[PDB]
């Protein structure tokens, strides 16, 4: 009858202090069913013409950051679909949290640098014709994929698994490692987040896409019909999804009227999650093969 | 046209050989170095910088 | 005190419930720090080995055989045999900021 | 085998060296003058054997311009080593719808041939019409009959003018992939610097433009 | 004397007829066809920023000279596809290029009415050869001082390197040389023009000996048997002829009704049995020089094959065309 040793050791931190939940999985299932064997194809279908320029080399990077981060989804919705219970280790949790940051900062990026790339190719001649090159295009996929890599430090000291109540957890510790560091390392990091990966993006998808359109060069031979819906769907696309989890990632103040005040422990930010998710999925198909330059071929 | 002419007859004054003579020579030719040519007989690896 | 007599009642019931019962072996004292809600204590001390019977009740009747526990009638305890400090400050906490996202 | 070494490193070398030349050469545009004769490849533009060289750099863009005044051969034979080229001068000269070498008839089959070629199916012309100063001069004293028959308007000049553009523009047959740019002769540079701006639009447009 | 010229005319056609006894098809029956060739793409040399115009294999046969139109002449060493030169040609219109039978010099020419030779190892300019008024089609090296070119003038002309002058003119042709081939005894030259017709010229006596006709559209391409007793051509009608000097009559004609583009370049191989020619239909052929049927097809290249060379080994084939690209077969 023995259930320890000498030295009897366990842990245990028990503490007394539906309709969004499923709606959550079937958007994620559907994200899913409608991603990886999606993008899969995409990969596989781009061999359209080989060196080709710079515009395949945005979709491919882009295609293959939402394989990745789709591929490394499921680990989440089993995690979410859990009653919110981490039974993985703290190592494959942090490898889950840096990629994921990593690919969605990269998706990001490259869907920022797509238009500001074809805002400088409509209104600029001249100076985009000296500065479309393949060598620059693979310097500036590294120099984004360098700077996706090594921004937030999830490196093990960030991020902490510990168990709650009968359930296990791995999440971000902002604390812990220093009393100093009070106030200081969970909202400069969330500052920086938003304001690199949401801010200046939108801003520039914002501009570059607007004065295009309004202004359409002020010449002709654009087919100014397809172009001003395609544009509109793609950044409509692109805000209702990526907003309401900036906001939620903003919304970590603690202080409003109470613990919680907004009930957010349910499956609202995971819905949030989802939301981003489906966006991220419905990127490639959005701009990759519903063009007018594609869809000959095949 | 007194270049032309001269020319018309330089060239019918250059003796000829019957078709059948040529053909056969050509044959004899290409069945002479036939062991010789690598695009007809095909090469091994073994001495062949191409692989 | 009758605060830390209390506090460890409750943990020995805790492992009692799930993992035969072991009794204190080597006692120690405690310092507690009451401030934050009704009572906190801190207080360690070794458990026995095996048991002379299973399963007799929560308490221990079984005379013949370094912890660390912050308690706050108790709102929260990580008694393992460290986290005090948010469990201290439990009397809005225990938020473990974020739990909902990819990360 | 530091030989091996030795000259897998002069291969890098002479590749870097390509790549860095071809970079450099692709950053320019080239024209090509195939003016009439006698009055067309030797331009008016140049003044401001074998192949003609001219290059000029205006608003930040070098313009290469080929001139063919020699070979005098078959132009089929060398005509298909042109297909690079942005855009192709057409200089016609005015006031020589009288004169006979009939040389207006040699150049509309000129422009004709070159236009409506498979070659240049995509490259853009630019017409010039030159001598028009003399032009109006000579329409007063010779009437449009003699050449352009079917000739119902009066002896003025903008009328005339229109319909030797009208005529010059209606010779094409593709009339969707290219388009002529007619000019009557610094704005010649400017035209050409427009026209050479949209054929750039259109044809970058062509494969990069993802709307 | 039109007259005079008709009957000549009439009296050689009769007597080049009268020789004429048997079809070379007729009696080369009992040879098993090698119709069963199935060449693959062994090397592929990419490096050309435009599209290729000429190339030529080396002596050695291990390095070969190509020129497109950036302006380059590419000396490559085709055994581990390492470029070995790289000559920034001051003309970007380059139809012909030529390497030396010793290896120390090089060739081109184009729109520019000179042909200019370098020297590899003494990459500097050696000699401009000027004089024609016509694009030059093809320059061809004889030795290290005589050089033979031809030009769109209808001219062919044998140079002097070492003086800078011509030493040769030869004049005949109505239409544009296209292209002309040197005999193993580089003695005897062939050239074609845009006349529908073939001329042979002796390198000694600088006047015409034989005039080769029966094609109804330009000739672009010609190669010498290796034996030098015979020569084929290829025509815009996609069609080639083999003519033989001693019978001075087309001996065989190779067609298709499929094929309608025209031939662009054309050689034999080591033996002569396999005459490789590149059409304008994105792809080159092989055709039994012995029996007119085709043996295999050259697939592979992205554009219109313009140029293809064999080794003087004949190991293998190299064929450039307007893709930017060069692939050698074996």
């Amino acid at each position: 009858f023995e259930n320890y040793s000498y030295d009897l050791d366990y842990y245990s931190l028990e503490s007394d202090l539906g309709v969004v939940h499923w709606v959550s999985l079937v958007l994620y299932c559907l994200a899913f069913v409608l991603g990886i064997p999606g993008n899969a194809i995409v990969i596989w279908f781009t061999g359209f013409k080989w060196k080709k320029t710079v515009t395949t080399l945005w979709f491919l990077n882009l295609a293959i950051a939402d394989f990745i981060f789709l591929l490394f989804l499921p680990l989440y919705i089993s995690y979410v679909a859990m009653n919110f219970h981490w039974p993985f280790g703290i190592w494959l949790c942090k490898a889950n949290s840096f990629t994921a940051q990593l690919n969605m900062f990269a998706s990001v990026f490259f869907l920022t640098v797509i238009s500001l790339d074809h805002y400088i190719h409509l209104i600029h001649p001249v100076l985009s014709h000296r500065h479309r090159t393949l060598k620059n295009s693979l310097i500036v996929i590294i120099f984004i994929w360098l700077l996706a890599s090594l921004i937030g430090g999830p490196a093990l000291y960030f991020r902490d698994t510990v168990e709650f109540n009968n359930h296990t957890l791995c999440y971000n510790n902002f604390q812990k490692h220093d009393p100093d560091l009070t106030l200081i390392r969970h909202h400069v990091l969330t500052w920086v987040k938003f304001i690199i990966g949401y801010l200046f993006p939108l801003l520039t998808m914002s501009i570059c896409y607007l004065c295009l359109i309004f202004k359409v060069k002020k010449r002709s031979i654009l087919i100014s019909s397809r172009h001003f819906w395609t544009i509109l769907v793609v950044v409509v696309a692109f805000v209702v999804c990526w907003t309401p989890y900036h906001l939620f990632s903003i919304w970590e103040l603690t202080i409003h009227h109470n613990s919680y005040s907004h009930h957010v422990m349910q499956a609202g930010i995971p819905l949030s999650t989802g939301l981003a998710f489906l966006n991220s999925c419905l990127n490639p198909i959005l701009y990759v093969l519903i063009s007018k330059k594609f869809q000959a071929r095949f | 046209a007194r270049k032309l002419v001269e020319q018309l007859k330089m060239e019918a004054n250059i003796d000829r050989i019957k078709v059948s003579k040529a053909a056969a020579d050509l044959m004899a030719y290409c069945e002479a170095h036939a062991k010789e040519d690598p695009l007809l007989t095909p090469v091994p690896a073994s001495e062949n910088p191409f692989r | 005190t009758e605060a830390q007599r209390r506090g460890l009642q409750v943990a020995l019931e805790e492992f009692h419930k799930h993992p035969w019962a072991f009794q204190e072996t080597s006692v120690e004292s405690a310092v507690d720090t009451p401030f934050p809600a009704g009572i906190f204590v801190r207080l360690e001390f070794k458990l026995q080995q095996t048991s002379c019977r299973k399963r007799d009740w929560k308490k221990p009747e079984c005379k013949v055989r370094k912890c660390l526990a912050c308690i706050k009638k108790v709102l929260g305890r990580l008694v393992h045999c460290t986290q005090c400090l948010r469990v201290q400050r439990a009397g809005h906490s225990f938020y473990f900021p974020g739990q909902f996202a990819f990360s | 085998s530091a030989e091996d070494k030795a000259a897998v490193e002069r291969s890098k070398m002479i590749d870097r060296n390509l790549r860095e030349d071809g970079e450099k050469a692709a950053r320019e545009v080239k024209l090509l003058l195939l003016g009439a004769g006698e009055s067309g490849k030797c331009t008016i533009v140049k003044q401001m054997t074998g192949i003609v060289e001219t290059h000029f750099t205006f608003k930040d863009l070098h313009f290469k311009m080929f001139d063919v005044t020699a070979q005098r051969s078959e132009r089929k034979k060398w005509i298909h080593c042109f297909e690079g080229v942005t855009a192709i001068i057409f200089c016609v000269a005015l006031s020589d719808y009288d004169l006979v070498l009939n040389r207006m008839h040699a150049s509309m089959k000129l422009f004709d041939s070159i236009c409506n070629n498979k070659w240049f199916t995509d490259t853009s012309i630019i017409l010039f019409l030159n001598k028009k100063d003399l032009f109006e001069e000579k329409i007063k004293k010779s009437p449009l009959t003699i050449c352009y028959p079917e000739y119902a308007g009066s002896n003025t000049y903008e009328e005339a003018a229109a319909y030797i553009q009208c005529q010059f523009e209606d010779l094409n047959k593709r009339k969707d992939t290219k388009e002529i740019y007619t000019h009557f002769t610094t704005k010649n540079v400017q035209f050409v610097f427009d026209a050479v701006t949209d054929v750039i639009i259109k044809n970058n447009l062509k494969d990069c433009g993802l709307f | 004397l039109r007259q005079e010229a008709e009957q000549l005319k009439n009296q050689i056609r009769d007597a080049r007829k009268a020789c004429a006894d048997a079809t070379l098809s007729q009696i080369t029956n009992n040879i098993d066809p090698v119709g069963r060739i199935q060449m693959r793409t062994r090397r592929t040399l990419r490096g050309h920023l435009a599209k290729i115009y000429a190339m030529h294999w080396g002596t050695d046969s291990r390095l070969l000279v190509s020129a497109s139109q950036d302006g380059k002449l590419i000396i490559w060493d085709s055994y581990t596809t390492n470029k070995v030169h790289a000559i920034p040609l001051r003309s970007s219109w380059v139809m012909t290029c030529a390497y030396a039978p010793s290896g120390n010099y090089v060739a081109c020419g184009g729109l520019d009415n000179i042909c200019s030779i370098y020297n590899l190892k003494t990459v500097r300019v050696s000699r401009e050869l000027a004089g024609h008024t016509g694009y030059l089609s093809c320059c061809r090296f004889l030795d290290d001082n005589q050089i033979v070119t031809s030009s769109g003038d209808t001219t062919c002309a044998l140079w002097d390197i070492e003086t800078g002058q011509q030493t040769t003119t030869f004049t005949g042709h109505t239409g544009d040389v296209m292209s002309l081939s040197l005999a193993p005894d580089t003695r005897l030259f062939v050239s074609g023009a845009c006349d529908a017709s073939a001329k042979l010229w002796d390198v000694r006596e600088g006047m015409c000996r034989q005039t080769f006709t029966g094609h109804e559209s330009d000739i672009n391409a010609i190669c010498f048997f290796p034996n030098g007793n015979a020569f084929a051509t290829g025509s815009d009608d996609a069609t080639c002829r083999l003519f033989d000097l001693r019978a001075d009559q087309e001996l065989m004609t190779y067609s298709h009704d499929n094929i309608i583009c025209g031939i662009t370049s054309v050689s034999f191989s080591k033996s002569g049995r396999l005459l490789l020619a590149g059409y304008d239909d994105f792809n080159c052929n092989v055709w039994d020089a012995l029996k007119a049927d085709r043996a295999g097809v050259l697939a592979g290249h992205d554009n219109r094959v313009s140029c293809l060379g064999v080794t003087d080994d004949g190991m293998a084939v190299a064929t450039g065309s307007w893709d930017s690209f060069l692939k050698i077969w074996n």
